[PDB]
DNA sequence: GCCGATGAAACCCTGGTTCGATTCTAGGAGATGGCATTTT
DNA sequence: AAAATGCCATCTCCTAGAATCGAACCAGGGTTTCATCGGC
């Protein structure tokens, strides 16, 4: 099949040994492994040395100091959308988002959020929580925890932190969270939630203003819109202007990418708004966009129902830069791997089970297969920038990491009892949140799996259950278990799937990615119980 | 014209959705399937029953890849060596020579003759200079250009070693990208003396390349743009390129640009109609096709050539798989190639429902369709052997246009035999004659192939140098040719001794006059004759003509017989190519 | 005369006889092949002939079955041992299929058939003898033949009373017309009806049409034509009638009369819930009926995802044998069901499955919570206790100038800082078996508790099931055996007819004997409608004479 | 005209064929442990 | 001398593609019953 020849990079340990490397098991030396995966760029290796010393001891939790800019371990790897002020290029007097204000009666005519209170059991507090109420965590066992659970009133399809550090009119401790909410709750096979064809119906995004120090939280806006359900909900961290909270971007069942100006209120008094016309819509004739990511402050890569990929220029959105077939079928997620040391690359995973990485400069000559999965509707992929690795699921109970170069070097991180449904990563630290269909949320350090040898993986790698949702059919009652559970990385583990209450699957989980809030994370189940915890 | 039945290929996959078909000079189809290339090996049958299954045998064509970069760490292109087991991405056969070049997934260009690697192209430099993303063959001479991640073209030329095997050596380079830029060369097209290349920033350059220039001047003919170049072609010194929503024509005499807006954002393949009088192309996508006239302003007309056939095929498929229009459906093209003569087109396609889908390899099938592009054809020197026969079966067995009053009685070079040449130059002069291409094609159309016109051209080189036929094999050969032509022979009486490893057979030279298929030794054993030299075949070490089924003595597996300058010259010159039909000989 | 061929043509001829003899021949068979073409009386020619064959890379020589060292001068001189010639498996695959074993899409079982078809030569082999000789199941043999049929030619034949295909390698295709072309009466029904339709009064003397279409040539074609007229009557494309002669009203002949000539798919899959919960939701909404895997795939994903759905659903669906751990709450059971020939899984939510298997038992109490985790250690304690140190590898230090400098561990002196389901009494392997067993017993109570297990019974059960599909003998006898094991039926052989009788255990011997007595001399083959005072068109003057008499 | 024999038609039985989904098997991938050698 | 590196064997699980198995369906041929013809 294949053979080597002796031409070799200077200063390489691999070059000195001359061993041909085809599999991760061939990298039996820890320096050769790091050198083969990350290369020999001294500035890149310096950042990995800072991640290593700053987070080696952080097996389940990391110190708040190591994510402050004054730390010697501070490594903040800003995503590509943040690298320039995009607002005047992408938006202006030609592209303002149009709203009209509506009252609560007009809202309730368009969107029927849950009216029956949820029964919630947490620690020793048993409570009926109404739609729009929160419960702060009680005096739990297993130490003091800081956070609250909010009853959002519908199926939570996605959430998104606005990762502002400070602004002329936003003080350090204040943060914003966008939550996308469906009225088509409690029904796993509802007709309106279909993936495969264009659907338009009323759904809403709720904007929350939260204080990281007090955990005071206020819903400041509800945006009613007719795009259907929304996901890949992202703030355009480059689009900032004095009169905005920020620019919020998402893909919708309409099959379009939409950008909303979230215009800041005069006061925290709640307003309902009907979105008439977004600032920007990206679409093609006779195909539906199913997923997108930023390549640039002014360009996005997106996946389609038919298995095509396009790039759009946000300054000239009518026609894409390219439109090529990459998959046989519906693209589930597209994810941008960005680096200061390599060309930007894009990963895609589809219902056909293939996971590809390619370079948008030349898809034809760069398309690399990571793996084929068993075929599935739900395959979360995120880029963890501190370890230059995509973190992803099989669509079936295994959580894995693959470096954006060395696609052969797949590292399993943890194995669950059931389908992994949500992954959370940060630009500030290597800690991975993964949510599951059984309502468990786990934390694991991915920079203890990468930045370590191959031998004794199962002994060195661990994860911790931070929370578990349960649902009682007898009581019609949700319970959240605070008690921690440690899982070692399992060996030769059988793929697992089991059926759990429709309400308890974790739909999304996202870290706050700021130095001030960077220990906050949020996660939601399908019932619409949004939980925030300031991890401390 | 009515098409041949499509060649059904089963259980083959493609990694990607670009143009994965090339059609070689000798008629071989190369499909860059995954994980191995597939070859449509050309086959001869007198009746193909209007079925293209009888023109091609499709099989796995495995190749060994040497990664010259597997001890290099990836630098700016992080996807280099990201998957370390090499496999083919692009395969182009030479438009002139027996060999093909393959680009691997890890940016190596390796040249192969049969399954054997000739050279892995490399020159000294930075890793971006050594990582290749495209290549092109010189259409006029034996050389190859590669495009690298420095945005320079590197030219490689052949030289032949002691065994007369080719070796590729680095000749020169031209930088197209700006100094310190990270633009890759993504497309190269070489047409006559004009070379065109595109960068990953979608800037396009032209050059004039010659033996008279070591490093020619490049000119930028299109500025950088976000719109990614889909396809690039040269047609009558007009550059045609496609990108999302547009086709552009650049005139290489005026450097004027004219552009036309397509009603679609699907990829359009460009198919140049090289044999029309007016300068034209077909544009073809999964959804539509057009015929474009490359006038001062691009003019659009209906594709009356190929669209009717694919429409008719899609309506039949739709009747079986998309009754009631319950599904969205598409043609999918996996490859389009002109024939080497440019008279025919091959389209590899399947038809799909847009659906949630999870295929395995055993469920894969695609069809390749062959259609004529014109009303008439000619015996092109851009094609050899079974390529002409394929172009004859397409076109429904209509003969090509031939010279006025041509007949197989016509003498090679019209009887102006270049007897003063050396014998290898002489045989080359005969094989490059126009009459020889016509006769070699017509041998594939008739029941019994004939080489009487070639045997006369040999006999005239044998009654000249009549004093130099000292050798017994050379005499037995010329005496056999004289007996076929019914002419005077140099000597009649004497003996030939011919050997194999088990059995030594003595022939009276007189016996070489008796029978045209056979010759009988002094032991009354009767032996078949060699097709080229008419000497007895005493061995299984032979090569077989796939059309005439004549056997040729394999000079490379016979150390025992003292073949003279004439018989050795014939058996060396005709070791690989059939004198009857120009087809590649099969090996026993 | 000794024929003249090329030496490589001999090696091909010998190879094409090692293939077509199941991959091996004796050395004496090689002398019988090559003696046609070379004078083997010369020792040097005999050595040359053997050398042409055995020095080929893919040919093997065996001495007493053991591979041997190809010494040509030894093999020809050595009288002490038996020699035989074979080929490599990939050569055998290449000669017969055109591809190697790895590359060929044919499959081992279809290649065992091709080896027997190849060994049969120009004589060929029939599909029934082919199944018996290879020991392959007749249920699989014809499906396997479909995948090699491009290598074969075939024609229909009757053998041991069955229509079968004679098979040969395609090289034995003859362009000549068959001496015995197989005729099926069922191909000619349109012609038979049209000849009756075009006849003067739309009526024919049946024997006259039998003679005009020349179906009298074989007792087979006679029976077949009669069965075709009987089928066209039974389906009322034609009708049988008796015509009284207008010339002599004592004369009636069996006649046949003409009567007649012969916006989108919506898929519900969503990206928000796990696929197993979406599957549970339509299994639950289907209720006590359950849902087929075919309907689940059509409604959630469409047919082109069937395989992916099946491979995924294996992880969370439970068969009744080999159940998974009882999580409680939400479980999907699967059981076999039939749609005629197709066997597929129906899916049931565990509540609906319990109501189906155990209809008499109490409906289950709904589950509450599991117990909480009982750990009380905090995150700080767990983080400190679960630390295992990493490999040293990447390091950095801060210079006196405050510049951070990278180094590998050891490259500076700086020290480290670190299987039958009970269904309440009817044992069944499928829901169709359960439905058939209950239909048999309900019919048996209806028709008086005793039945001969003949075709009349299989229609009675098929009618009661509302089955458009008709029950096979082997299917009903399968259910009857299950109903005997569960003591819901009695069954026995009736001594005189040898037919199986089934009876309800509550039905007395006097009723079973009276049932046999009532069934004896039961009248059948009864006369059809009568017609008078009208002409018959005749092909045959002898039939016209018998009507005129 | 009646009764018995033969032939003729209808009905029933048996085995192969046909079809497709599920099941099974083969081959490969991945991980750990153990042992040996190399490097620090 | 100890830790790290390298490679092999064994065990476990997965995936693709082939094989199995039930049931229906169909045709041919045997058997049984009924009708007609011939003989008494």
């Amino acid at each position: 099949s294949t053979k080597n020849m002796k031409s070799s990079s200077p200063g390489s340990s691999l070059g000195q040994k001359g061993r041909p490397i085809r599999l991760l098991k061939d990298l039996s030396s820890a320096r050769d492994k790091i050198e083969r995966i990350y290369g020999l760029n001294k500035e890149k290796l310096l950042l990995l040395a800072k991640v290593k010393e700053g987070f080696e001891t952080s097996v389940f939790d990391f110190p708040f100091k190591n994510i402050q800019p004054d730390s010697p371990y501070f490594v903040c790897l800003d995503p590509p959308c943040k690298k320039e002020s995009a607002y005047n290029k992408v938006i202006g007097d030609k592209n303002r988002t149009v709203y009209h204000e509506i009252n609560k009666t007009e809202f309730e005519n368009m969107i029927k959020l849950r009216t029956k209170r949820l029964k919630l059991l947490i620690g020793e507090v048993d409570a009926e929580v109404s739609t729009g109420d929160k419960i702060e965590f009680p005096v739990l066992a297993n130490g003091k925890r800081r956070g609250f659970i909010y009853n959002v009133g519908g199926l939570v399809t996605d959430i998104a932190w606005l990762n502002i550090e400070e602004n002329t009119d936003i003080g350090k401790d204040i943060q914003y969270l966008a939550v996308a909410v469906s009225q088509y709750m409690d029904e796993p096979l509802n007709e309106h939630l279909e993936m495969f064809d264009k659907e338009k119906h009323s759904s809403c995004i709720q904007i929350f203003k939260m204080n990281t120090s007090t955990l005071h939280c206020v819903k400041v806006q509800t945006i009613v819109h007719s795009f259907g359900e929304v996901w890949d909900l992202k703030w355009h961290e480059g689009c900032h202007a004095p009169h905005l909270v920020g620019c919020l971007s998402f893909v919708s069942q309409e099959g379009t990418i939409n950008f909303l100006e979230i215009i800041d209120n005069a006061t925290d008094v709640h307003v309902f708004k009907m979105c008439e016309k977004p600032s920007l819509t990206l679409s093609l004739a006779d195909s539906l966009i199913t997923t997108f990511d930023f390549l640039s402050p002014t360009t996005v890569v997106c996946g389609f129902k038919n298995g095509f990929v396009a790039e759009f220029d946000l300054t000239d959105p009518e026609v894409p830069s390219f439109y090529d077939q990459v998959h046989d079928s519906y693209i589930l997620s597209v994810s941008t791997a960005y680096s200061d040391f390599e060309d930007t690359v894009v990963s895609t995973v589809a219902v056909d089970g293939y996971f590809y990485i390619f370079n948008p400069k030349d898809i034809a000559t760069t398309k690399t297969t990571v793996s084929r999965f068993r075929g599935s509707n739900l395959v979360p992929v995120v880029y963890c920038p501190q370890i230059y690795s995509y973190i992803y699921s099989d669509g079936a109970s295994s959580l894995r990491a693959v470096p954006s170069r060395a696609a052969f070097a797949v590292h399993p991180l943890v194995s669950r009892e059931t389908t992994i449904t949500a992954i959370g990563v940060s630009r500030l630290h290597p800690m991975v949140l993964a949510g599951s269909a059984d309502g468990s949320l786990i934390i694991t350090n991915a920079a203890r799996r990468l930045l370590h040898g191959i031998k004794n993986s199962s002994a060195t790698q661990k994860s911790l259950r931070l929370w578990k949702w349960d649902y009682s059919i007898k009581d019609d009652k949700y319970r959240i278990d605070s008690s921690y559970e440690v899982y070692p990385l399992t060996v030769n583990d059988v793929s697992k799937a089991k059926i759990d209450a429709h309400g308890i699957n974790i739909t999304c989980t996202k870290w706050n990615e700021t130095s001030a809030g960077g220990k906050c994370y949020a996660f939601s189940n399908s019932a619409g119980l949004l939980t925030l915890e300031y991890l401390s | 014209m009515k098409l041949l039945k499509d060649l059904l290929v089963d259980r083959k996959e493609f990694e990607d959705w670009k143009n994965n078909l090339t059609w070689a000079r000798d008629g071989t189809l190369y499909l860059t399937t995954f994980p191995d290339i597939s070859i449509g090996q050309p086959k001869y049958a007198k009746d193909i029953n209007c079925n293209s299954k009888n023109l091609f045998h499709v099989k796995e064509f495995p190749l060994e890849f040497e990664n010259k970069l597997d001890f290099e760490l990836a630098q700016q292109n992080g996807l280099l060596n990201s998957q370390p087991v090499c496999y083919p991405r692009v395969c182009k056969p030479s438009p002139i020579d027996d060999w093909m070049a393959v680009l691997s997934n890890n940016g190596n260009v390796s040249v192969f003759k049969d399954n054997k690697m000739l050279t892995n192209l490399d020159s000294k430099g930075n890793l971006s200079s050594r990582t290749y993303h495209c290549f092109e063959w010189n259409p006029i001479e034996s050389s190859i250009v590669v495009g690298n991640e420095d945005g320079e073209l590197q030219f490689f030329s052949i030289r032949k070693n002691s065994e007369n095997t080719p070796e590729f050596y680095f000749e020169s380079s031209i930088r197209l990208s700006d100094a310190g830029s990270k633009d890759w060369v993504t497309h190269i097209v070489w047409y006559e003396d004009v070379l065109v290349a595109a960068l990953s920033n979608n800037s396009v350059f032209s050059m004039t390349v010659s033996a008279s220039s070591h490093q020619p001047v490049s000119r930028m003919i299109q500025n950088a743009s976000r719109r990614k170049i889909t396809d690039l072609k040269i047609v009558d010194y007009k550059v045609v390129l496609t990108c999302p929503g547009y086709v552009h024509k650049i005139d290489l005499k005026n450097y004027s640009i004219s552009s036309l807006k397509t009603g679609s954002l699907e990829n359009f393949h460009i198919i140049p109609l090289n044999h029309e009088k007016e300068s034209t192309i077909l544009l073809m996508s999964n959804k539509t096709s057009y015929k474009v006239l490359l006038e001062d302003e691009l003019h659009v007309t209906a594709d009356n050539i190929i669209a009717p056939y694919l429409e008719k095929k899609f309506k039949k498929w739709s009747t079986i798989w998309n009754e009631f229009n319950n599904y969205e459906t598409t043609l999918v093209i996996h490859g389009i190639s002109l024939s080497p003569d440019g008279y025919s087109i091959a389209i590899v396609y399947d038809m799909e429902r847009v659906a949630f889908k999870y295929k395995i390899a055993s469920e894969q099938s695609f069809n390749i369709m062959f259609a004529p592009l014109y009303h008439t054809w000619t015996i092109s020197e851009r094609a050899v052997g079974l390529a002409w026969y394929q172009t004859y079966q397409i076109y429904n067995q209509s003969l090509p246009k031939l010279p006025e009053n041509f007949s197989m009685n016509k003498k090679l070079l019209n009887g102006n035999y270049p007897i003063s040449l050396d014998f290898q130059s002489y045989l080359n002069a005969l094989m490059k004659s126009e009459e020889m291409r016509i006769i070699m094609f017509l041998n594939m159309t008739i029941d019994k192939p004939s080489i009487l016109s070639f045997l006369e051209a040999l006999y005239e080189y044998a009654i000249n140098k009549k004093s130099e036929l000292t050798n017994s094999f050379d005499l037995a050969c010329v005496l056999s040719i004289a007996a076929i032509l019914k002419r005077e022979a140099p000597i009649y009486n004497g003996t030939l001794l011919m050997k194999n490893s088990f059995l030594e057979e003595t022939f009276n030279l007189e016996s070489f006059t008796a029978d045209p298929e056979t010759v009988t030794s002094t032991t009354n054993n009767t032996w078949k004759r060699c097709g080229v030299t008419l000497l007895p075949i005493l061995t299984t070490h032979v090569k077989i003509c796939p059309v005439s089924k004549q056997r040729v003595i394999d000079i490379k597996r016979d150390d025992l017989n003292d073949y003279g300058w004439f018989t050795r010259g014939l058996l060396e010159r005709f070791n690989e190519i059939s004198v009857y039909c120009g087809t590649t000989l099969e090996v026993m | 005369m000794v024929l003249t061929i090329y030496p490589d043509e001999l090696v091909q001829i010998v190879s094409d006889k090692i293939a077509s003899n199941k991959g091996k021949i004796t050395l004496n068979q090689l002398w019988d092949i090559s003696g046609k073409y070379f004078d083997l009386s010369d020792k040097k020619v005999k050595q040359f002939v053997l050398s042409c064959v055995i020095l080929k890379k893919d040919i093997e020589v065996y001495c007493d079955g053991a591979i041997t060292t190809k010494n040509v001068t030894d093999i020809i001189g050595d009288a002490n041992h038996s020699y035989s010639v074979g080929i490599t498996e990939d050569s055998l695959w290449t000669l017969l299929t055109g591809y190697t074993k790895k590359e060929s899409t044919i499959g081992n079982s279809a290649f065992e058939l091709l080896l027997e078809v190849a060994k049969s030569g120009e004589k060929g082999i029939n599909t029934m003898d082919l199944a018996q000789v290879t020991g392959q199941d007749p249920r699989s043999v014809t499906g396997r033949i479909k995948k090699i049929n491009h290598l074969l030619t075939s024609s229909q034949l009757i053998y041991k009373g069955h229509v079968v295909k004679q098979l040969k390698l395609k090289k034995f295709s003859h362009d000549g017309v068959d001496s015995n072309p197989y005729i099926n009466i069922r191909d000619h029904l349109a012609t038979i009806v049209e000849v009756v339709k075009r006849s003067k009064n739309g009526i024919r003397q049946i024997i006259d049409l039998k003679r005009e279409l020349k179906f009298d040539k074989e007792k087979r074609l006679s029976k077949a034509f009669i069965a075709a007229i009987a089928w066209l009557d039974e389906k009322e494309y034609l009708k049988k009638v008796l015509v009284v002669s207008p010339k002599n009203p004592a004369i009636k002949i069996r006649c046949v009369k003409y009567v007649k000539d012969i916006v989108k798919n919506e898929v519900l899959l969503n990206r928000f819930y796990p696929l197993q919960n979406q599957t549970y939701d339509i299994a639950d909404k289907s209720g006590l009926k359950g849902i087929s895997t075919m309907d689940v795939v059509n409604r959630i994903t469409g047919k082109e995802f069937q395989r992916a759905f099946t491979k995924s659903s294996e992880y969370y669906l439970e068969s009744v044998d080999k159940q998974k751990e009882n999580t409680g709450g939400y479980r999907l059971f699967r059981i076999y069901d039939f749609e005629g020939k197709k066997k597929f899984f129906r899916l049931f939510t565990a509540q609906n499955f319990q109501k189906l298997t155990n209809a008499e038992d109490e409906i289950s109490v709904p589950k509450g919570f599991d117990e909480l985790g009982k750990s009380r250690t905090d995150l700080k304690t767990l983080n400190e206790d679960n630390f295992v140190a990493l490999n040293n590898t990447v390091r950095f230090t801060t210079d006196s100038d405050g510049q951070d400098i990278f180094f590998w561990h050891g490259e500076l002196k700086i020290p480290p800082n670190s299987k039958v389901v009970n269904f309440g009494g009817f044992s069944a392997r499928s829901l169709r078996s359960l439905q058939r067993q209950r239909a048999i017993l309900k019919v048996m109570n209806t028709i008086g508790g005793v039945a001969y297990l003949r075709e009349q019974f299989y229609e009675s059960v098929s009618k009661y099931m509302g089955s458009t599909t008709t029950l096979d003998k082997k299917t009903v006898r399968g259910d009857v055996d299950l109903m005997v094991e569960s003591e819901k039926l009695g069954a026995r052989t009736e001594p005189v007819s040898g037919r199986k009788i089934i009876f309800l255990p509550t039905v007395g011997e006097d009723a079973i004997q009276r049932y046999i007595l009532k069934e004896k001399d039961s009248k059948k083959a009864t006369f059809t409608d009568v017609i008078h005072d009208t002409e018959i068109y005749f092909f045959d003057q002898t039939e016209k004479n018998r009507f005129h008499r």
